[PDB]
RNA sequence: GUCGCCUCCUAAAAGGUAACGGAGGCGCCCAAAGGUCCCCUCAGGCGGGACGGAAAUCCGCCGGAGAGCGCAAGGGUAGAA
RNA sequence: CGCUGACUGGGGCCUGUAGAGCACUGAUAGGGCUAGGGGGCCCACCAGCCUACCAAACCCUGUCAAACUCCGAAGGGUCCC
RNA sequence: AAUCCCCCGUGCCCAUAGCGGCGUGGAACCACCCGUUCCCAUUCCGAACACGGAAGUGAAACGCGCCAGCGCCGAUGGUACUGGGCGGGCGACCGCCUGGGAGAGUAGGUCGGUGCGGGGGAU
């Protein structure tokens, strides 16, 4: 949303209210613009979890946003970001999240819980074609069970930029099973 | 391993053995179907198609003779250039009776080996 | 930064003796956690402990995860007196590099675990930083 | 032929070995005095390194 | 009349390896590159090494000397343009 | 091309070996390609602790030779089943094995582009 | 040298007379009264060479 | 306690420096690990069969050599020692 | 002896800490797949069966090293101009 | 005989050539091939090394092409570390001013590029 800059001035820039952030795209880049105030708001929403874009000179109103960056620093306040769009029908490198609900199985009865080393899902469905919020939770939880890649259950866009059997999300003893 | 330490069979380094010095790499490349040798001499040297089974057709005298000549001649072709004492090049296999053959060539070829 | 004699000649190859990592429960978004800023060969023991007392006060779901762990150690009085000092080991930990990802109180809506960790900081030693993660804490 | 005109300041008293040489080199006797030279990255360098040393002026 | 234990304490002594003559100086039929004595010198400079490329020593005479593996025995001649007709 | 995959011999051993002198001489007379290899280990599961002795006997025999043997030796063996192992190959008896030879076997011999022998050819 | 009746024993070898000898260290270890090889005494050159002493 | 000598680390990146600072080896040996000329392609893992169910022996696949080199380490390095 | 010297500019060639990194190695945590020990069940030469406790090794999420490093700068060196 | 397409000996650049998946070639080339008295030769057999020769074949090694899954290469903007200069905190240490500025991390790039000679293939 907006964000400007692109000359050659990171220090002061990298200072005050404007944080660096390259204009990255397949084939071309352009001095860092943006701002340490927009990043906020938007970013605050769900960086590489949905997507939008800003109007700098109406130039090229496109999506793709961030494919890297960091609040690095100790303090925990980012500085020096990466920005890449995608006006193509190739959209792959697509990492969008996936949520459950709380389906009661090991929890609200077994107190047991479940780790989700997954959460996210870098895949590649129908380029410029993804539900900013995709949910899938067949339920199940408790004892020494576990679910991961393999099973899963992918809708429409048949990608999987990923593999089978691997960090899905299981149920462990928040105390004992 | 480094390219030449995971494959097998060659000895190229037993070529570099003579590399050090002594003269032309009177290297004799074989392929049954025929024999073909050059003359890799030190300094990004080169060669002078000194002897080949095709150069002058491939005849019909098999191994024996072939060599016997290919060499000789070869040796003939070169000593016209201005060489003299050239180092041998077992290129490959053991100075088999072929090999040995060609070999003769050089020797008889008057190109000292 | 004086450190030890080697990873297998003086004292290197242990379990360091402690109480493992993970606790609490999952959670996809909710980013609930703790880190620091202080530098200190984190007092093993003190360490191990601390964190633990953490579980002692909570119990289940709240990433009682914790990303620390000592692995080297000091030494002192053993032998003659003060001069040519040989070495007698004791007390390993790990450098808390001037702040960083401590342990995580990670989960949907379960501050009943935030306060916890909280109780977890209180403890500890080198001050500590009370914080949230990508998004905050819900 | 950018001619450089530097002056003397903050006595190199006890300060880095070399640094001094860059002193006697560029041509640096008594204190707070003024000398000039051609750009010449050479002479240039030295002086610069000496930086804080004193003050450079583009003259002729 | 013996010696003890549980006192590791065992200082170490001296060496003296180097690249003597480093790369590209006035070459003199003398100790080329060093890091393995008994060494077996070579011809001119050396470029073979557990690194990749090679090293030239714009200095040429009889020969130099190796170090057993390190550096990378010489052989890729390189007398230097300073070896032509007077 | 059905003129490919369709087989054409390929090796085929037949041996023995005891924690030992000559017994292999009964081996020489039955064929002609003496096996001289040294087994070993260091325990007492037979009194074979000796970890560096000459007891391993193995009379290699592919093609040509093996033929005379596959022949004069294939009659006294009574089975034909199970003893059929994956890697197109198999081992029965006082010690004997023989390997298949589909068209995609050799390559696994090259020092270079050593195609880890695909599992659809073998 | 450090004379050590330990399989460590120093010896030489004549030159059929070529005259004198030449240096050598040894070890009964194996082949006792065993020790032969050629050289070249001030005597012309070469010459068989027993070692025993 | 300890003094000689071989290696690592310490040396901050040329070289090189204390510490009663860290850890570990040597006062052997090999007549054949000698000289060359000629051939070899490791450990291991997996799959198939004698005496064999760790752990061989052979046969068929996979392999910046992780085995290999009398001895401590470290460099080396199959092209090969 | 007389411009050669500390120093700077240029040009090669080197070292490879700090950092960082995990495929070499040794740690080490959350977990998945698995076989070793369990463990409860046909009574158990059964070596057939399920599964909540410990594990080895491979796989994902992670992390420490002076005597680890596929990676690699600050800089210092040395010959020439 | 002093131009391109191809195969063959073969060299430099030490994986932007390796792995592997499919494929194509045999007039020419090359191998596999056909046999084994004599040269030589296997600690066991002429499998490999090897001498003589057609038919047979492109299966295999092999050569050119397509495929990013494993690998290899790898910028820009960016953060650590720091040569030099100067300030804060008793404190482990923090910061500033000026030139140097990596790895990993997304883009993407790669399925070699290029020497000399020999056989042809282009009156």
């Amino acid at each position: 949303m907006e964000l400007t800059a692109k000359p050659r001035t990171p220090k002061q820039k990298l200072d005050e209210s404007m944080i660096a952030a390259v204009a990255y795209n397949k084939e071309n880049n352009v001095s860092f613009a943006l701002d340490r105030k927009a990043f906020d708001r938007a970013f605050r929403q769900q960086s590489t979890t949905g997507l939008f874009d800003i109007t700098v000179e109406g130039g090229e109103t496109f999506p793709a946003l961030v494919k890297a960056v960091q609040m690095d620093k100790r303090k925990r306040a980012p500085i020096h970001v990466d920005f890449y769009m995608v006006t193509y029908g190739e959209p792959v490198e697509v990492s969008v999240p996936v949520h459950t609900t709380g389906r009661s199985q090991g929890e609200v009865q077994g107190g047991l819980v479940d780790i989700v080393v997954h959460n996210l899902q870098i895949v590649a469905p129908g380029p410029r074609r993804i539900p900013q919020e995709l949910v899938v939770d067949v339920t199940k939880m408790n004892i020494g069970d576990h679910i991961t890649a393999g099973d899963i259950k992918l809708p429409e866009g048949c990608t999987l930029a990923a593999d089978p059997e691997l960090t899905v999300v299981s149920v462990l003893p928040p105390r004992l099973t | 391993p480094m390219r030449r330490r995971r494959e097998a069979r060659t000895d190229y380094h037993q070529r570099l053995r003579l590399l050090k010095s002594g003269k032309p790499r009177l290297v004799a490349r074989k392929s049954n179907k025929h024999v073909r040798a050059q003359l890799v001499t030190p300094n990004g040297d080169d060669t002078l198609a000194s002897a080949h089974s095709s150069d002058l057709a491939e005849y019909g005298w098999e191994p024996t003779g072939s060599a016997y000549l290919t060499g000789l001649l070869a040796g003939l072709r070169a000593q016209e250039a201005g060489v003299e004492e050239a180092v041998l090049d077992i290129g490959l296999n053991s100075p088999t009776p072929k090999v040995f053959a060609i070999q003769e060539g050089a020797i008889d070829a008057g190109l000292d080996i | 930064s004086i450190k030890p004699t080697r990873r297998e000649y003086i004292s290197g190859i242990p379990g360091k003796g402690i109480a493992q990592f993970k606790m609490g429960n999952n959670t996809y978004p909710a980013q609930v956690e703790n880190v620091v800023e202080k530098p200190v060969q984190i007092r093993h023991n003190a360490l191990e402990a601390a964190r633990n007392a953490a579980n002692r006060f909570v119990q289940n779901s709240g990433k009682f995860r914790i990303r620390k762990f000592p692995f080297h150690v000091i030494r002192e009085q053993d032998g003659d007196g003060m001069r040519a000092p040989f070495g007698k080991s004791v007390g390993t930990a790990a450098r808390s590099h001037g702040a960083n990802h401590d342990f995580i109180a990670w989960v949907n809506p379960d501050p009943a675990v935030e306060f916890a960790w909280r109780r977890a900081y209180m403890k500890v030693t080198p001050t500590v930083n009370i914080d949230s993660s990508p998004a905050g804490n819900a | 032929m950018p001619r450089l005109k530097v002056k003397l300041v903050k006595s190199p008293i006890g300060y880095p070995k070399d640094q001094k040489a860059a002193l006697k080199a560029l041509g640096l006797r008594r204190l707070q005095q003024e000398r000039v030279l051609e750009d010449t990255p050479a002479i240039r360098g030295n002086v610069e390194k000496v930086a804080h040393l004193v003050r450079v002026e583009v003259v002729e | 009349a013996h010696k003890k234990g549980v006192g590791s304490s065992k200082n170490g002594r001296d060496s003296n390896p180097k690249y003597l003559g480093v790369k590209k100086f006035g070459g003199e039929v003398v100790k080329a590159g060093n890091i393995l004595v008994r060494q077996r010198g070579t011809k001119f400079k050396a470029g073979q090494g557990v690194g990749m490329g090679r090293d030239h020593t714009l200095f040429a005479l009889s020969d130099g000397k190796v170090v057993f593996i390190n550096k990378g025995k010489g052989a890729r001649f390189i007398s230097i343009e300073a070896a032509q007709t007077e | 091309f059905h003129e490919m995959r369709e087989p054409r011999i390929e090796k085929v051993v037949v041996h023995m070996g005891i924690g030992h002198a000559n017994a292999e001489d009964i081996l020489g007379e039955i064929t002609g390609q003496m096996p001289v290899r040294t087994k070993a280990k260091r325990t007492v599961g037979e009194f074979d602790i000796r970890e560096g002795d000459p007891i391993g006997a193995k009379v290699t025999l592919r093609d040509e030779m093996a033929e005379e043997f596959l022949q004069t030796a294939l009659p006294l063996a009574e089975l034909a089943t199970s003893q059929f192992d994956d890697t197109g190959n198999f081992s029965f008896g006082l010690d004997v094995t023989v390997n298949l030879v589909r068209p995609g076997y050799r390559v696994a011999k090259r020092d270079k582009a050593s195609r880890s022998i695909p599992t659809k050819h073998r | 040298a450090k004379d050590g009746p330990r399989i460590i024993v120093k010896m030489e070898s004549s030159a059929g007379t070529g005259f004198y000898y030449t240096t050598t260290k040894n070890r009964r270890n194996t082949q006792a009264k065993l020790e032969l090889k050629k050289y070249d005494p001030v005597a012309k050159k070469h010459v068989v060479f027993r070692e025993k002493k």
